[PDB]
């Protein structure tokens, strides 16, 4: 079915690969090449994570966990049994991603919009691959990535975190919980705005920008703007993925010890070191 | 090559905007300006800002609050104004200890603690109600009080429902910058693993999803900004084709779209989520649940 | 420039078969820029961390 | 209340729980149903009733009052009626649904494809005092505060060709932003280039989106100073739709 | 009853064959993944302590 | 009579004579198949 | 059944083509993946026993 | 008579016919290496 | 058989040459990975 | 006359015969690397 | 005397009766399968 | 009641035919999963004991 | 009251009827599982050990 | 009060209504689990030391 709007966009051309090959439509769902390739990669990787459930024995959603080899492996292709089926599994969910932004590419280019989306799309990609791919192989083994269950990558995710005394201390780590923070102040400060004024008072007509742009000066002395409100939220989730990438990079690759014990080179800074009182002595 | 409407290319300025009359009393206001630095990303004007009672009352507490804090740290330094810049962020100003229960302690041992803490409490309540009110006087729809109502919840879990319900103010978390971050590790082992509370988990996920759906919904209006598609509310009035586009994109590529204005329903209700879940995880912590490990295996979602 | 059609009509048999042939090999380039995108984001991570120091290689395992 | 079990294992906890399961199904159903109140009921290729209308059911209408009287309802047939495109020069190419329209003639004179337009009202975009929301610079006293002025600048089209000279910006004034250039064409008409399409260099204006011929054909405004939201729409959708055609 | 046929004019067959196609892949899939989750029903299994192949 | 789908009644009885056929194929093939298995390793 | 040919009157060959080859080569690839998974009949492990190579 | 995709009956049946052909060699083959793969190694 | 000649009056022999590259050029791609996976055959 | 290409009948018959031609000199590269495979290191 | 759906008195007394058969053919299913179940292992 | 048919001018047939498919289908589901967690029920276990699969 | 029937001149009765079915399906799975959750009145429990199962 | 019917001119039947529904269902809820939280007042656990079910 299509919209009641939808029959004068959907013209051919925009495609990457095939031409018109694979230009059409299933449902509501635009193919393409890249859509044909992201229908085997998630459709196998699904089966296969399937398969590995019937491996391990357990029907339970919360309890299926495929790992990865053991770090003793090194970066050699494991065994299926042995953590080959999770590479497997990495290789289907890289190829899906990708295909994913690559379509979004071609849905653009027939649209005849921007490609902030696939973008920022892409970023999101990078963190999953830094997570995965870079990290452990800087690292020397696929043995540090996480594995794909609902819970024991949480496992994973404490584990790691442990290794390096409180991880609240690592400083990119911080700048990335403060940005992810400040997205969802603005997600919620920009929805409920917009809401406000698209729903008024109840026998009040509908509110204007002008409005909105009153409000927020009202309350706290600033307006951002509509335009500047979404390039702000766009920003903002950019960077905190980013930054959390380069926490997670520099971790276990330059840095070995406590977080904790890095941020003492200002204390221990010799002009004050030694000065009695306070916390530090 | 193209250009990505991340910036302006030229800035323009005339008088300064200040603000629709309505039902505010125009006395309030203060002057207006501009900063050039902000018009490359936003808006130049430092617009005026409406002063009140409720303003004037969070502002007078909250500024308390802070300086109840310092005069504390200055306090922890021995005056040294060389021992507050070595240790700044080490200071702490801690809860009464869990022998005093609720009851006021005395100033070296949480009577300050308290103090601050209720000069706090006096100061989000009065910003609330200056939400609300500016929402009322220009007759807008209250949307931003519901959703500062939810970090509101959170806040006070933390703060007082949960120190009530476990008997003493000692379980509260500090006035510290690395302090906190110790009270908020010191809490997660202490109840067996948070990670393993559900709500923990639900929170999670809204905060994912609130960075998520900004992301999207940013990038997704900046790509239709070539038809105006930032003018939201005149697009949910008087439908354009920056609106269908979108539509199209979003349903073309996963199957079902938004609107210009449902898709903000979908932001606020994500953004309040993580709060909304998270005050009753940490509320059911300790109260109801203790070993969140042990509940989790008895619940069948961690291995016996 | 790379995937051209043919001129069925007014066409040799040689000229079909080169065309095939480019055809082919255009597709495998596009299907080998992955792999190699890929490979090298692999092996370059392995260098990198060859060339960090000793202690990048003897983190715990976090399982 | 630790280790209290209403029945079995179930605690305050998994009342909370499954609680929050059915909130949050309630929460997703009516978040569904508040977003299709535009471009229902679903129509096939032929632009008729589709059988298939989805699980979710079309919710109740609701009103829009606006500031000069007019009510609209969103959820209605005057709605879809009135943002309804006619006489649209494309034909199907297959009898299969889910196949591509083909423009029968000019993609971007028709306004299909990446060049299509809604027919929004023909009034323009006013702000909360009832002024024009967008004008012209000369009518206004704002001043170029920052960037580079693009006013007396060369246009420089995709095919490396100079097609005319910016004669003027339009403001949006409650924004305080510059959303359109005004070029004067080589053959004295005025026509307007949105600024999201356009980059400008330090000595010229380079508009990549379309060629020196396509210039001549931009929509127009009927008043030299006023832009409605219907022209707005034009225009752009003429030139976002030269990257493709 | 002999009048099912109507079925037809309730649903379009194009939908209805193609959710029927998913349904049934999915749900043999699933049936052939717990029996091979089981050692009692897994015929790989039974096959190597049959034939002894390990 | 009732169309949703624009089909017209006889086109639907065909239709659905042929759906039949097919159902029964398969019907007959999944039998065959857990007679098989019955014989083979009994789960009852 | 005879008529079974009606079912290029419903669906559309190509896009029934394309679904297909997807499909039969993502079986082929999961039972291969699955026969691998298993050391009984790894046949690259078999062979590797049978000759004794590693 | 209907006719979603826009082919006659006779076009139809060519294709049909074509499409058994193919399906016909695939089956074949995969009998083939289904009794190779049984002789090798039996699983049941 | 000799009719599926006919295969080329479907789709479009250019942009399925395209696609029967890529693809083989990826089969292959898998088959060395999955041999790289046992010593045995472990050619590097 | 059913194309969904534009293509003509003996257009396609060409083409299929020169791609077929193509298709056996890949088999018998394919069956040569394999056999020198299966006398280096025999997988059955 | 209201229609919704805009179907006649008797159009929903046909749609009903076809229901209502099949309604009538999976309770009988499910009851000799249940039947069968209590034989088997009893329940009660 | 013989007006019960009356449902029809009140409820879509399509979606209420879509609904109850997809509820049937997760109640089948749900018993069998719920017979399945059970040992003493679990057909496949049974058979198991009965025949000295495992 | 004999007048209940004009709470179908204040609801819409589809929304109603929506509504109602969704509410009773939820109590009564909530029931049947309290009343499992319970081994006194388990009835699968009582079934295994009266019939001696397991 | 004998205008007290007046209340249905302040404030819409429907949402009155619905918003009651809720309420009650929440609280009937709310007490009866209450209720089974203490074993004293557990009607389950009273009729299973009665009859001595477990
Ligand atoms: C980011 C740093 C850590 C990490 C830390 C955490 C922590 C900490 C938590 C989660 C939580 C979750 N994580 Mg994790 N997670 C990581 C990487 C991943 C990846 C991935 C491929 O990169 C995925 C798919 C997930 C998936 C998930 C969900 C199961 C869950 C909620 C996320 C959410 O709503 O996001 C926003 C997205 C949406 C709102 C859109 C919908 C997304 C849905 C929910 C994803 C479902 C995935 C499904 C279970 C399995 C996918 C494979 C299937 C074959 C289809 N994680 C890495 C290793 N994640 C939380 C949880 O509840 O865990 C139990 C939690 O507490
Ligand atoms: C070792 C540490 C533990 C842990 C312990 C905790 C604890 C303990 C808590 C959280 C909480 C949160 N954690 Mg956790 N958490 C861990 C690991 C993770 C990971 C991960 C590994 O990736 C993630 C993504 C998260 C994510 C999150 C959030 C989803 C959640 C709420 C955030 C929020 O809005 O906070 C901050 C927002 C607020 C505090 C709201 C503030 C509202 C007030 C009104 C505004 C400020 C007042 C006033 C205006 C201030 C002055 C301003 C002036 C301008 C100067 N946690 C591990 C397992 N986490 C919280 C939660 O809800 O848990 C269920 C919580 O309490
Ligand atoms: C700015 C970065 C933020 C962001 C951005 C972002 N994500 C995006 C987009 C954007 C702009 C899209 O356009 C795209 C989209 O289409 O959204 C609707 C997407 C998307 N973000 C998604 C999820 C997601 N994003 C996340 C994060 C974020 N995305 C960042 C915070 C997370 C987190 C933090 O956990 C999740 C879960 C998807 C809904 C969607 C991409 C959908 C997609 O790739 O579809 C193709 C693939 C499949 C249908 C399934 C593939 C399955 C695999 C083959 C097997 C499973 C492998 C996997 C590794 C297992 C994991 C198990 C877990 C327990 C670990
Ligand atoms: C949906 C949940 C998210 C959210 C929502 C949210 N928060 C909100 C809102 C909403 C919807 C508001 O309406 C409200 C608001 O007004 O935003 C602009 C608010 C707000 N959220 C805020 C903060 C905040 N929100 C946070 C979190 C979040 N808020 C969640 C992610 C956090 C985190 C992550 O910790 C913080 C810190 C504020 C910006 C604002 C509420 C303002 C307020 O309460 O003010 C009263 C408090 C004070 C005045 C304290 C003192 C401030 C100064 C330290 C005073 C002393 C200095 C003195 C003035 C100058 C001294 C100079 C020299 C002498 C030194
Ligand atoms: C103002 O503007 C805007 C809109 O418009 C007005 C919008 O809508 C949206 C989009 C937001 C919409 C509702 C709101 C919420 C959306 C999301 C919260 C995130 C949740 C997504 C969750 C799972 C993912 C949903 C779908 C995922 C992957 C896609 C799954 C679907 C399919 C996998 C199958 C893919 C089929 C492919 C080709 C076709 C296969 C068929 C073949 C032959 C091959 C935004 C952001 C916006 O800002
Ligand atoms: C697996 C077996 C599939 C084999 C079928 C191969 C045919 C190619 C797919 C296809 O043609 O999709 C078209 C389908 C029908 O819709 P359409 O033809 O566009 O118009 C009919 C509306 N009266 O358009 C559709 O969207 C199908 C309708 C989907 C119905 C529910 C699907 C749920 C499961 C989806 C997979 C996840
Ligand atoms: C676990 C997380 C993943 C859930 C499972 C995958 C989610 C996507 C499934 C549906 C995607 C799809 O195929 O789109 C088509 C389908 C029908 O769409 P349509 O026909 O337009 O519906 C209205 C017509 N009556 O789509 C629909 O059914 C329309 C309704 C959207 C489905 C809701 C899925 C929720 C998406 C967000 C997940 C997280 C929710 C958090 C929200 C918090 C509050 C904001
Ligand atoms: C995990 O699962 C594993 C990997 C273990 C097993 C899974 C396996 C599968 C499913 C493998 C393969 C499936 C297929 C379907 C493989 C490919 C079949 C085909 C159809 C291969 C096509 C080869 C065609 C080729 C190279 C093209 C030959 C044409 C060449 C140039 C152009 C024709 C021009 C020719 C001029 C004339 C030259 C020839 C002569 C004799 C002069
Ligand atoms: C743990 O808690 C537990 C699970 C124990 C609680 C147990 C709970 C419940 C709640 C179980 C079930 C309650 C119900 C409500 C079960 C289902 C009752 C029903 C309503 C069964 C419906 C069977 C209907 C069937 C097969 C459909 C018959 C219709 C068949 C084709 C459709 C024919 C009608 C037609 C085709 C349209 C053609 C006619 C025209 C004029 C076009
Ligand atoms: C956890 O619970 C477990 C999994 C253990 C057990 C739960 C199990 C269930 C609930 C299993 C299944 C329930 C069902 C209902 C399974 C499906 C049964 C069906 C309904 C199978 C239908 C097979 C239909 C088949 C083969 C027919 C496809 C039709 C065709 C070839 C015929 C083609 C029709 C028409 C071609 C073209 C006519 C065109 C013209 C122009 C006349
Ligand atoms: C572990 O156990 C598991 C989980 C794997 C069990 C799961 C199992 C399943 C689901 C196994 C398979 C189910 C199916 C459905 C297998 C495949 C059945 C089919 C239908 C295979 C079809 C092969 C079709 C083949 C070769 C035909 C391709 C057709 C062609 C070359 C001929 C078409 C070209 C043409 C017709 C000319 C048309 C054009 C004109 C102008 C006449
Ligand atoms: C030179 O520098 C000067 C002296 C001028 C000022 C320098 C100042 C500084 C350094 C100020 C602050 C540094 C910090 C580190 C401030 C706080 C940061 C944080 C992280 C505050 C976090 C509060 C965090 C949480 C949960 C608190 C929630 C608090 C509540 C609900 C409030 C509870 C309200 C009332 C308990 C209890 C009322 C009961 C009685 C008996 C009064
Ligand atoms: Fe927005």
């Amino acid at each position: 079915a299509l919209l009641s709007f939808e029959r004068k966009y959907r013209v051919p051309g925009g495609t990457l690969i095939g031409g018109s090959l694979f230009d059409f439509w299933v449902g509501p769902f635009y193919v393409g090449f890249f859509g044909v390739t992201t229908i085997f990669f998630a459709t196998l990787g699904f089966l296969l994570i399937l398969w590995g459930a019937a491996m391990q024995g357990t029907w339970n959603p919360q309890l299926i966990s495929i790992f990865p080899p053991p770090v003793e492996n090194g970066l050699n292709v494991a065994a299926l049994d042995k953590g080959g089926l999770w590479q497997v599994i990495t290789v289907c969910a890289t190829g899906a991603f990708c295909s994913w932004a690559l379509r979004e590419v071609e849905i653009c280019r027939k649209l005849g919009i921007g490609f902030h989306i696939p973008v920022a799309f892409s970023m999101a990609i990078f963190a999953y691959l830094t997570l995965v791919v870079i990290r452990p192989m800087m690292m020397g083994s696929w043995g540090y990535a996480f594995p794909y269950g609902i819970w024991t990558h949480l496992d994973w995710v404490s584990n790691t975190g442990y290794t390096y005394g409180n991880f609240h201390y690592n400083p990119f780590h911080m700048l990335g919980i403060s940005l992810f923070f400040t997205t969802a102040w603005a997600l919620a400060m920009h929805g409920a705005l917009v809401l406000s004024a698209a729903n008024p008072v109840k026998g009040k007509t509908m509110r204007t920008p002008d409005h909105e742009d009153t409000y927020f000066r009202d309350l706290m002395g600033y307006s951002v703007g509509t335009l500047g409100i979404h390039r702000l939220g766009l920003l903002l989730a950019l960077n905190a993925v980013f930054w959390s990438a380069c926490c997670m990079l520099v971790s276990g690759t330059i840095y070995f010890d406590l977080w904790s014990d890095w941020w003492y080179w200002w204390v221990n800074m010799p002009f004050w070191a030694d000065m009695a009182g306070g916390i530090n002595g | 090559a193209e250009y990505q409407n991340f910036f302006n290319q030229v800035q323009v300025a005339g008088a300064p905007e200040m603000g629709l009359k309505e039902d505010v009393d125009t006395f309030e206001r203060t002057p207006a300006g501009m900063f050039n630095i902000l018009g490359w990303m936003g808006n130049a004007q430092i617009g005026p800002i409406y002063l009140g009672i409720a303003g004037t009352v969070s502002l007078a507490f909250g500024a308390a609050w802070f300086f109840t804090i310092g005069v504390w740290y200055w306090y922890q330094a021995g005056f040294d104004p060389f021992i507050f810049m070595r240790d700044l962020f080490f200071f702490s100003l801690e809860p009464p200890p869990a022998e005093y229960g609720l009851a006021i302690a005395p100033l070296k041992q949480g009577g300050v603690w308290q103090i601050a803490s209720l000069f706090m409490a006096i100061s989000v309540i009065a910003w609330w109600v200056r939400v609300y009110t500016r929402a009322d006087q220009l007759g807008m729809g209250k949307h931003m009080a519901w959703a500062f109502l939810s970090a509101i919840w959170l806040w006070s879990v933390l703060g007082f429902w949960r120190p009530i319900l476990m008997g003493s103010w000692s379980v509260a978390p500090p006035y510290g910058i690395f302090s906190h971050l110790d009270w908020t590790n010191q809490f997660s082992l202490d109840h067996g693993n948070l990670f393993y509370n559900p709500f923990h988990g639900l929170s999670i996920a809204a905060l994912y999803g609130s960075a998520l759906l900004f992301a999207m919904h940013g990038a997704t209006i900046l790509a239709v900004t070539r038809f105006g598609g930032e003018r939201e509310l005149e697009q949910i009035v008087d439908r354009g084709t920056a609106s269908e586009r979108a539509a199209l994109f979003w349903r073309w590529t996963m199957g079902f779209n938004a609107t210009m204005e449902g898709i903000h329903r979908w932001a606020i209700w994500m953004a309040v989520m993580v709060t909304l879940t998270g005050g009753i995880g940490i509320l059911l912590s300790g109260t109801v649940v203790d070993n969140w490990y042990v509940w989790a295996q008895v619940h069948g979602y961690a291995p016996v | 420039m790379f995937d051209k059609p043919f001129d069925y009509e007014n066409g040799s048999k040689f000229e079909m078969g080169i065309w095939i042939g480019r055809q082919m090999a255009y597709g495998a380039f596009l299907g080998s820029i992955p792999f190699l995108l890929g490979l090298g984001l692999v092996l370059g991570s392995y260098g990198l961390g060859l060339m960090l120091p000793e202690r990048a290689h003897q983190a715990p395992s976090p399982y | 209340m630790v280790g209290v079990n209403f029945f079995g294992d179930f605690d305050l906890a998994s009342l909370a729980i499954w609680s929050f399961w059915a909130f949050l199904a309630y929460l997703i159903y009516y978040l569904q149903t508040e977003n299709m109140r535009e471009g229902y009921p679903l129509e096939n290729d032929d632009g008729k009733l589709s059988p298939n209308q989805g699980p979710f059911p079309v919710p109740s209408p609701k009103t829009f009052d606006l500031a000069d009287g007019r009510k609209i309802v969103v959820p209605s047939v005057e709605n879809e009626e009135a943002h309804r495109r006619t006489d649209l020069a494309l034909e199907r190419t297959s009898v299969n649904e889910g196949y591509p329209f083909r423009p029968t003639g000019n993609p971007m004179l028709d306004g299909v494809g990446p060049a299509s337009w809604v027919p929004r009202r023909d009034e323009p975009e006013v702000d909360a005092h009832g002024h024009n929301k967008i004008q012209p610079m000369r009518k206004t006293e704002m001043k170029v505060s920052a960037g580079r002025d693009p006013r007396g600048m060369p246009v420089q089209a995709g095919d490396t060709e100079v097609v005319g000279k910016i004669v003027d910006m339009w403001v949006d004034i409650p924004e305080q932003l510059v959303r359109y250039l005004e070029v004067e064409l080589n053959s004295g008409k005025k026509k307007l280039l949105p600024m999201t399409m356009l980059k400008i260099w330090s000595d010229r204006v380079r508009v990549n989106a379309i060629t020196s011929d396509l210039f001549d054909t931009i929509p127009d405004i009927k008043s030299p100073d006023v832009v409605t939201k219907l022209e707005e729409d034009k225009i752009s959708a003429y030139v976002a739709g030269g990257y493709m055609y | 009853m002999s009048k099912f046929y109507k079925i037809w004019l309730v649903f379009d067959p194009r939908r209805v064959f193609v959710a029927q196609g998913v349904f049934l892949f999915l749900l043999a899939v699933l049936i052939h993944l717990i029996l091979l989750s089981t050692p009692a029903f897994n015929w790989l299994t039974v096959a190597t302590a049959k034939h002894g192949y390990v | 009579d009732l169309s949703f789908t624009g089909l017209t009644d006889e086109q639907a009885q065909e239709l659905h004579a042929v759906y039949m056929s097919g159902l029964s194929a398969f019907i007959a093939v999944a039998v065959l198949a857990h007679l098989a298995v019955m014989i083979w390793r009994p789960w009852f």
